[PDB]
């Protein structure tokens, strides 16, 4: 579980500057 | 159905097998019009009507509606009609039947009912 | 009008030339065609 | 790299061996698939109308010319008729679906997001495939490229000593798992294997595998899929009958999956491609660029498909428009030739893939047929029981 939760936190990092 | 030099005909038959078995034949030679198909059942009231109309103000350059009759009771007007005297193998119209005598009475007169079919008929 | 039967299958003649035959024989002398 | 370094006469003969139309060089270690970036002239990057218009549109025509030629004729038509318009409306939905794929990684029309998160959610709609699952499998496959126990969102190959585990934990090759296994990697079934991902997706329908800032976005996400299955899935049936159902959605559903199937396997597997575990071996641009496949199209199916086979120009530029992919292989094999591999479509590759590729070996580091494997293995535990008789 929580198998998602660093990719998307990086993506959201990214993706959203 | 389509024949030579532009001719075309309706239909109508007394028993719907007859129709279904027609189209029956369709599906020998066209899969479309056999899907396209569907059974009406109507009395002689509007086709008498579209009979006393100008049929070219639909369309009629060769379009003859005649009527088909099954073979059964044909076969058993010719029997009638040859055990009389004069034997032939031939039809004209449509069969209807009557018998001598009889006549439906109601509660004011006395009416003649009128039979397409010898075995209700008798 | 009136159409002329011979119980022979049956054939019919118009005044094309229908035959029922026992199925049936829509002779000429296809069916493509519908009302306008 | 597996089969690497060595005269080029042996590797052309396994090229003609394997149908591949090439086999790559050396690549050296410490680099990142986004440097051979810096080559693409500065234009390949452009944005125009009609290009995308004619990439949504053209598929879209395919698609609709197959149902009409299927409706004038609903059900009347014979079994190689009916499988040709499938095959048609399959292919034209495989093109709009890379319309689709596009829009999920943002690369299709970046001018306008909304519009484009909502032509791909619409799009993948009709396949039962939500917008923001896939996009997160793909990065994570892009991550793990070839890479050994991560890349499960990709032809992840099934090893050898799990297959020993198995065959010690189910006692014997008798079990349900190992016909299982046998009978999906030997059929050509295996070439709808892509079905089994699309189970794959919806990860138990389960919310406690997400960020939780994002929820609200996921299951809007599963909300176009099922909406579709709930609406329109039943009006065809009611207005079809089960047959009736076979044949306009069931058909093209099956060839959609063929191709989105074959276009993977045959562009991540080879058996000059070893699958290295990281810390065991693995780098970035060499499994990205070394351990890839790039197939051959007519351009037909290249205009119908939308580029669908291009799958390098855009890992090497993760921004590349879509109606560009081709030109900028051209550049690339300009400078990255020798590294390259390429092949085509033939049923010679697909048969091997079949038959001959089927379970990989880490010792050999490449691709073995099943029952050569699976009577060795038995052979091996043949040989640890003559070590246990004592
Ligand atoms: C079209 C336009 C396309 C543009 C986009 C191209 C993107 C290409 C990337 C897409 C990624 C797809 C990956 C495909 C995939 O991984 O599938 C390949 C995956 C296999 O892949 C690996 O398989 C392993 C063994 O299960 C593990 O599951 C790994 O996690 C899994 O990754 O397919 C399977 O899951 C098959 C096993 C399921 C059993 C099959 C049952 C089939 C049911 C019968 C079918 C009906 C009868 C016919
Ligand atoms: C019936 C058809 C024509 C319409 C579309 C139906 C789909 C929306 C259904 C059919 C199969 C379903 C899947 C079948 C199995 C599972 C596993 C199940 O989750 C688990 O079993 C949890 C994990 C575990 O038990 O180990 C529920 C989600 C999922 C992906 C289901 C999600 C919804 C799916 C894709």
């Amino acid at each position: 579980f929580g198998t998602y939760y660093f990719l998307q936190k990086l993506l959201s990092k990214y993706l959203d500057v | 159905v389509a024949g030579e030099n532009n001719t075309q005909l309706g239909f109508f038959f007394f028993r719907k097998e007859d129709a279904e078995a027609l189209i029956e034949k369709i599906r020998e030679e066209n899969p479309r019009l056999a899907r396209d198909s569907k059974i009406l059942r109507v009395p002689m009231d509007n086709v008498y009507e579209v009979f006393t109309t100008p049929r070219e103000q639909t369309g009629l350059q060769g379009i003859h509606f005649r009527f088909m009759p099954d073979m059964k009771q044909v076969a058993h007007a010719l029997q009638l009609y040859k055990d009389a005297g004069v034997p032939t193998r031939q039809f004209i119209g449509v069969p209807v039947f009557q018998a001598e005598g009889l006549t439906v009475t109601t509660r004011d007169m006395q009416y003649v009912p009128l039979f397409l079919c010898k075995e209700d008929l008798d | 009008x009136x159409x002329x039967y011979x119980x022979x299958x049956x054939x019919x003649x118009x005044x094309x030339x229908x035959x029922x035959x026992x199925x049936v024989h829509v002779f000429r002398k296809x069916x493509x065609x519908x009302x306008x | 790299t597996s089969l690497d370094g060595l005269p080029e006469t042996q590797k052309y003969v396994y090229a003609d061996e394997w149908g591949f139309s090439r086999v790559g060089a050396d690549f050296p270690p410490g680099s990142h698939p986004s440097l051979f970036s810096q080559l693409l002239p500065q234009a390949l990057f452009a944005f125009d109308a009609r290009a995308a218009v004619a990439a949504v549109a053209v598929p879209l025509a395919a698609m609709a010319a197959g149902y009409g030629w299927l409706w004038y004729m609903h059900s009347i038509a014979p079994v190689w008729q009916q499988a040709l318009c499938a095959a048609l409306i399959g292919t034209g939905y495989a093109g709009l679906f890379k319309v689709a794929h596009e829009c999920a990684m943002m690369r299709f029309i970046p001018q306008m997001p909304g519009l484009q998160a909502a032509l791909g959610t619409l799009l993948m709609a009709p396949a039962l495939y939500s917008l923001p699952s896939w996009r997160l499998h793909h990065l994570h496959h892009l991550l793990h490229t070839n890479m050994l126990w991560q890349d499960v969102w990709g032809w992840h190959p099934l090893t050898k000593v799990e297959l020993a585990d198995e065959m010690v934990r189910s006692g014997g090759s008798g079990g349900a798992a190992m016909a299982a296994a046998r009978l999906v990697l030997t059929t050509p079934i295996k070439l709808f294997a892509s079905v089994g991902h699309w189970l794959r997706s919806w990860d138990g329908l389960d919310l406690r595998h997400f960020h939780p800032a994002s929820y609200v976005e996921v299951l809007s996400g599963w909300a176009a899929p099922l909406a579709f299955a709930g609406l329109v899935l039943p009006a065809v049936v009611s207005a079809g009958g089960l047959s009736g159902f076979v044949s306009c959605y069931l058909a093209p559903w099956l060839v959609f999956h063929f191709w989105l199937s074959v276009l993977s396997l045959t562009a991540h597997t080879a058996p000059h491609i070893p699958w290295r575990a990281e810390g065991d071996g693995w780098d970035a641009g060499r499994a990205a660029v070394a351990g890839t496949v790039t197939l051959r199209l007519p351009r037909p199916l290249e205009v119908l498909l939308n580029n669908a086979n291009y799958m390098l120009p855009q890992a090497v530029a993760p921004g590349l428009p879509m109606w560009s992919a081709p030109a900028a292989y051209a550049v690339l094999a300009a400078r990255l030739g020798p590294y390259l591999t390429e092949a085509s479509m033939s049923l010679k590759l697909l048969t091997n893939h079949v038959t001959r590729w089927q379970i990989y070996d880490e010792e050999a580091h490449t691709y073995r047929p099943m029952e050569e494997v699976v009577d060795e293995i038995e052979a091996d535990l043949q040989q640890l029981a003559a070590a246990a008789q004592q």
